[PDB]
């Protein structure tokens, strides 16, 4: 067969069916083996290879003629060999680590259905799924009866940019016609530990990073009210316009919670739009045991929530929930007499018009909806609580051991364990102020050893003036107590002497 | 949609100054600095007087002055002349959905003072009308200045808001300073109320014309 | 200077289609925005629609009310804009004005202030033709209730098309008479009236007549008879 | 049995493997049964359902308790039943239509491999595949040896924004810190028929729609050079800055080709960045029979190409190709460090991760690359040449058959046939202007009856002055002569008396 | 008002680490950007690094040369900035200056112009190990070839640390003698020189001496003997 | 790297004027308006004179003037005074990647007159050095005016640019107007050339000092 066959003879051709069935089964049979192997603890996550070597090894060149199907099956198999085993239990490198079975199956159906949420006519069910899902998310927030506006966005960075654009357009719409140059200086407020997406948005949207003011954070990791009120006072005195205050519920570096209720009264006092970033915070909303941390969310105007990090959903699903109805269409849409014409087969009230900068977007809702059906709110609560338990387990160990120093004040957040590790030989030396010299190199050396033996993966970073620390994050469903105990032992075994 | 709130009439005497108000909403006058004022002479083309709060176009003298604060704009005509007698309209940009909005306009008349109190005279329906199956009560409000008049109909002490109209000022000098007001009813509706009144409100005072009851209360 | 001239007006039946033209002069037309406004009799100004500079975009904008039955159009080759009105209602009766943006077309403050208004063109949409004028007397309801002077009147109703011609005592009275401008009362009743003031001594003893003429029909002569 | 089984009983449970191995196969059976049945002419194109009917017909509400697997299989089946099949031969309602098998299988592999192309460390092969594919694409344009910069973008609208952002940053770097208020007035130039996304980008990025000049087109949709050069002169005289000229290759309505040679010599003359939007024209770049159509493309500074529109690639895949190396990194980074250098093992030259606004990146390359292997350039040429043959045939029939009138002068440019059809009763009324009234309603009535019957679906639109006309597009891979003949007959048979 | 005072300088061996402090006064330090510059003797100013306001960012930026071996730091509580230098090269020899951004943190033109320059502190980096001053005579090759007058000299080399004290004929001459500025000659040769002008006929029969003293060592005496 | 091109030295007499140039590239001086000029006097901190092409800061005299055109900036000192004698450095923003860049610097000297002819004296290697296996040639340039002086070494008419340095001026005594230049060689390299020359170029004229060839033609 495949050695003399080509893409041409498959579907939509008349002859297509029997070869196409065989080919798609053969492809799936490789994926099925990859999955079961990838989830096992004995399967090594990566063997590291420089860009140049990995290229030179194999034919990646782009053919003028059609290649024969046998080769195409091998190209799949060879790629799946070389590619990372991302099912692994001891793999904590990224915030959205791991894969879920029903989500995987759903994301295959998503792509197979092969349509976009540009209009109701071309994607009927999927548009209706977006409505119910976003409505239910607004209910979980605290907004009455799931009331308000919403869009599914391809990752947090784009949600933040859309939210900033809306927050501007709500003060002055005239940006659309005349641009940011024809308006007063728009001042925005944000935490000292904030993620880079806000900087990127500010540059993109033409407001600039200098117009974004950074307010100081306490020992624990949260935005100080005095400095916040002072910056608003300074701005509003000097003839500048405070328009956006971005409050960070679960900072991506540290897991830290700004005081939403407190900030909300300040927002109300100075008439300022309230953005709540919960992109690494969202999961916590599910757990009725622990929900008290997020009190004040009910006041917020625009909320960025990521399901993909927190609920397990296949990658780059971000949800932007906006309190006031109608804003997104008017903000982003030119007029417009093609999509939003009133002579349609259905009345225009069900639209679902042009609500983003991007024109048309894929039916990404289905996976999250099907997962929410399959796992439920109770399953999401279970997961979050089990992660918080594991963090408290890990804490109790590192609390009662030499050479482990927490970066933020008191016990875990949230599930972030931000720590420095001190090698045996370094532990015995008095503070003479230059000890950072030795400390900086530790995390790189440990990272090399960890990856080279493939035994676990933890994230390492320096942040401002603070030298290289470990950011251990429990978001993996297959992690256990044994793996934590192993990790603590392994770090000592590598770090010595 | 929104219509900007302007007083219907204003007046002053030659060489004096006068100021006109235009009160909008937070979605128009309060939301933007793009407030314009037009001058309109009857049967002619509108003329731009003020743009961007307080700026004039070429060929309008420097005694017309504009200003605004919050949800309310003001036009100030200093050094009044006879020819300054016109309709003055205010307008604002009001966002994409409404686009533009206008006021109800203000008639400025240059002479001022309560020069002549109105003389009111009432006429009841004719025999010819009652046979036809209609009843018209006609009220004439003669020779009065300022030109502004608020006229109301009362049947047996109750206000009547139905089936009425009053004719607007025109070119003629004697019909500029007089008003006619017609109330139309049916015979078996007109018979039910014994007493009909025509009361007018003007800058000087109030003046009321009526027909007294034909039975004892 | 810049001059805008609007044409196309007149009396038209309801449900019909009609085109108003606006011919511009004094600028390079194809690069400039043009806007339509409407002044309704005895009420304010309203925006109808706007067609933009083709440099800036050129797509026409309309108002909610007239959307899908008015259409604004251009002929940049002959410096002339059009407003096409389809399915006219009697409530579409108004003077329609043409207007030019105040600022130059490249400018930051473009599409915010309008100037160089034309004379406008009147559009009247028919209330339907009917029989000649009905004349009614307006005179005292009881004997000698008058002071030093007495006032008589003629009320003319139930006419259309407009206008009517009013005469007192066969053209004798050019003084002591007041003829009011025509008004429109409920149910499509066009209505005019005229008063004559005379001495109280004369009343009942001297013949006074009102003469009304309407050229598409017949003339009427109405007498003021004794109150008693 | 799937009464007794839940998604929590699947992997990574210790009994999980066996039900997991079953469930994925049973889902895949439903997907194959959906796939084969799509590519048949006997099956109706559309069956129409209002919102509320579907919401009462089926439970779409989201779950608190976990729901057993048989419900989840029903949810999948039910969704695929009600959803519109986008594979169909007689479906010309949207520019995206059709579905190739190798792209499908690749996008399934992608969703299983489950990684982020923002760095080489977790997406090894995929980063190399991006490089080689984009190098070959840059070669194909005319840039020496495939040198230049390039990014995979989710859609053309986002690609226009990236291009406009780079164009701005090239002329003025300051925008990042300073914002739009600081800088001279940026003026952009574009064709009068140009797509609304370019206008949306202008609004979004703070530049404003007013400062984006439309230059007037002929009868064919092609931009007038004299008015362009004159408006550039006018702008640059008044102290404004011409930065971007966005010239169109294959306009999305008429299929029109701007004069690239002219624009290129203007770009030299006034030092202006050249954007060639070839999103809906890009397919032709493969062919060596018809290459003369794209004359001037070799001197362009930034090129937009959409493979998903023009080579049949499963949805979301736009490529932005930029002539000068290094620009994208510099443009989009918001610090110097930036955590991919210098500690990390991999070279800067291929990663180079922080070169986009988004903070994770989809693996949109793999589908396109595996298709380019399996079909080749020769397949892409043959596909295009066959589509052009059908368009030639179609025009030759309808033009000389009674009651057809064209929206633009001459042959389709392009396979876009923009036409009006005149019903028998209307045909005698040669009289100016009045006939518009009936004509403007014909295209709605025909589209309504077409959707009701389910027999063939063609797109309609008005465009500015031009009242509601039919827009026949031939991007469908499963098109053949018989459908064209059927559609011509169907329009006449339905559109009468 | 604004005053910046830098300290920590001195003579340091290459490869060793050194910390410079900059103590601010006259402004509320925590709201302002701080920038480090270096002045090498007669080679102009160079930028070292920049740390921003914590209200606007707060992460340090460096220059190519000093990247990953110099480190800039703050103590906002005591209005004091630091530059830590690790693994110094002889090419890092300079006077190091502390500087304040000209504009306030809210301002559009912030982070683009620097002012309020401190006094600076000298950092010299040296691997010299030479012992004591070597004095060399500079006198004619043969008698009476210089016309009416002759100029003699003493050349002083090898001295370390800087400098040396030179006197002619046991401190009799501070007038008519010129001692030239110290400078570094190729491969660690710190170098100074001094001239004395005398009559041409005085040579041989009159003795002229240069006396040189060097504080961490001992004194030297050199005589001009007849050029036979 | 980009270093802005500045003339080494410039001069004038009291009550006249002098103008200093700072020529960059299209990517620094030509690209941005953020161009500064500093004044530096020995033993004192740098002082801002001009920022943003032509703006002065508080309490700098209103006769220092800034200007620019294309890729080249200018500082112009009107009404020249004695205390204006200093080093003048120019600097520009160079975009985000390089941040700042600086110029070479310009020495302004107040006199503007070539008062005296320089006295140049050359000295052959010391006998003690030659025994050690070293050779140092010393050239002394006394009493030069008004400002800077440029000296070069030629062995048998060929330029020698290796193993040399000249002593930078300082405020004390006549060390402003006296310069030493030392050339260091080895004996079996120095013996190869017959003749050694020390030639100087200065504002007033030209002055060349040498030791004549051992063999003469």
């Amino acid at each position: 067969n495949y050695a003399f066959l080509h893409a041409t003879d498959l579907l939509p051709a008349c002859d297509g069916e029997r070869p196409t069935l065989a080919f798609l089964q053969d492809v799936m049979n490789i994926l099925l083996q990859y999955v079961v192997k990838s989830f096992d603890r004995s399967t090594k996550v990566i063997d590291f290879h420089y860009p140049n070597e990995l290229l030179q090894e194999y034919n990646w060149e782009l053919a003028d003629q059609p290649q024969n199907l046998e080769e195409i099956l091998m190209h799949c198999q060879t790629t799946l060999k070389y590619a990372i085993k991302t099912g692994h239990p001891r793999y904590f490198n990224q915030l959205s680590t791991g894969l879920d079975m029903v989500g995987l199956a759903a994301d295959w159906l998503t792509s197979t259905a092969n349509t976009n949420m540009f209009t109701y006519e071309i994607a009927p069910v999927f548009v209706l799924l977006e409505y119910v899902t976003l409505k239910k998310m607004r209910e979980i927030i605290g907004w009455p009866g799931g009331s308000g506006d919403g869009i599914f966005s391809p990752g947090g960075a784009i949600s933040n940019m859309y939210a900033m654009m809306i927050a501007r357009f709500k003060m002055f719409p005239e940006v659309k016609e005349k641009g940011m140059a024809a308006l007063p200086r728009l001042i925005a407020f944000t935490s000292e530990h904030s993620h880079f997406s806000l900087k990127k948005g500010a540059a993109a949207l033409g407001i600039g990073t200098d117009s974004v003011i950074l307010i100081k954070c306490d020992e624990r990791g949260k935005m100080i009210p005095s400095d916040l009120e002072r910056r608003i006072l300074e701005a509003k005195q000097k003839g500048f316009v405070p328009f956006l205050v971005s409050a960070t519920a679960g900072t991506t570096v540290y897991g830290a919670f700004d005081p939403l209720l407190a900030v909300a009264d300040i927002c109300k006092k100075y008439k300022i739009w309230m953005h709540v970033d919960a992109a690494w915070g969202g999961g916590l909303l599910m757990s009725r045991k622990h929900k008290w941390k997020l009190s004040g969310v009910e006041r917020a105007n625009s909320v960025t929530w990521n399901p993909h990090k927190m609920m397990g959903v296949p990658l780059q699903c971000s949800a932007l929930l906006v309190r006031e109805e109608g804003l997104m269409q008017n903000c982003n849409q030119m007029h417009a007499s093609y999509l939003f014409q009133q002579d349609k087969h259905y009345d225009l009230s069900y639209d679902t018009g042009d609500k983003a900068l991007q024109c048309g977007r894929h039916v990404d809702v289905f996976k999250l909806w099907l997962m929410w059906r399959a796992k439920g709110t109770t399953g999401f609560e279970a997961h979050v609580d089990k992660c918080l338990e594991l963090a408290e387990y890990l804490y109790n160990i590192i609390k009662n051991r030499e050479g482990y120093e927490m970066v933020f004040d008191g016990k875990p957040q949230h599930t972030n364990v931000c720590f420095w590790y001190i090698p045996p030989s370094l532990r015995t030396l008095e503070d003479n102020e230059e000890r950072m010299s030795r400390l900086s190199k530790v995390a790189p050396v440990i990272k090399a050893r960890m990856m080279e033996y493939g035994t676990t993966m933890v994230s390492y970073q320096p942040l401002g003036d603070k030298v290289n620390f470990f950011r251990m994050v429990i978001s993996n469903p297959a992690a256990t107590h044994q793996d934590i105990d192993f990790l603590i032992e392994e770090i000592e075994r590598l770090g010595q002497d | 949609q929104s219509a900007l709130t302007q007083p219907a009439s204003a007046s002053g005497s030659p060489g004096q100054s006068v100021t006109i108000t235009c009160t909008g909403s937070s979605s128009d006058v309060g939301g933007y600095k793009y407030v314009s004022w037009y001058q309109h002479h009857p049967g002619k083309a509108p003329k731009l007087m003020i743009y961007e709060v307080s700026k004039r176009p070429s060929g309008v003298p420097d005694r017309f002055s504009g200003s605004k604060s919050g949800n309310m704009a003001s036009l100030t005509v200093s050094g009044l002349q006879a020819e300054d007698e016109a309709d003055y309209y205010c307008s604002s940009y009001a966002g994409s959905y409404n686009f533009y909005v206008f006021g109800n306009g203000t008639k400025v008349t240059v002479l001022g003072q309560p020069k002549a109190n109105p003389t009111v005279t009432l006429f009841p329906p004719s025999s010819e009308e009652l046979q036809a199956n209609k009843a018209t009560l006609v009220c004439l409000i003669s020779d009065f200045y300022p030109g502004a008049v608020t006229v109301a109909w009362k049947a047996d002490g109750s206000p009547v808001k139905a089936g009425v109209e009053t004719t607007k000022p025109s070119k003629q000098s004697n019909n500029k300073y007089a008003a006619s007001s017609y109330l139309s009813l049916t015979p078996e509706q007109w018979k039910s109320h014994r007493s009909y009144s025509c009361q007018v409100t003007h800058e000087g005072s109030t003046v009321e014309k009526t027909v007294a009851p034909t039975e004892c209360s | 200077e810049v001059q805008l001239v609007e044409s196309g007006g007149g009396l038209v039946q309801p449900g019909r289609s009609l085109r108003l033209s606006c011919s511009a002069s004094g600028f390079t037309f194809g690069d400039y925005a043009m806007s339509w406004f409407r002044l309704a009799p005895g009420k304010g100004l309203e925006w109808v629609g706007l067609i933009k500079s083709r440099a800036i975009d050129g797509t026409p904008q309309y108002a909610a009310s007239v959307k899908g039955r008015f259409t604004i159009s251009r002929d940049d080759s002959n410096s002339i804009a059009y407003l096409q009105m389809n399915s006219l209602t009697t409530e579409d009766t108004a003077i329609y004005y043409c207007a030019r943006d105040f600022y130059d077309f490249w400018n930051e403050f473009s599409h915010r202030t309008f100037d160089f208004w034309g004379q406008g063109t009147l559009v009247t949409v028919s209330s339907a033709s009917t029989k000649g004028p009905s004349v009614f007397p307006l005179a005292p309801s009881s004997k000698s209730t008058s002071g030093g002077t007495a006032a008589l009147g003629c009320l003319v109703k139930d006419y259309f098309p407009e206008p009517v011609t009013v005469s007192w005592n066969s053209g004798a009275l050019t003084s002591g008479v007041h003829t009011f401008p025509a008004v429109l009362q409920s149910s499509g009743l066009y209505s005019l009236s005229s008063v004559v003031t005379v001495p109280s001594s004369s009343l009942g003893t001297q013949t006074y007549i009102c003469n009304v003429n309407h050229k598409p029909s017949n003339t009427k002569v109405d007498k003021r008879v004794e109150p008693k």
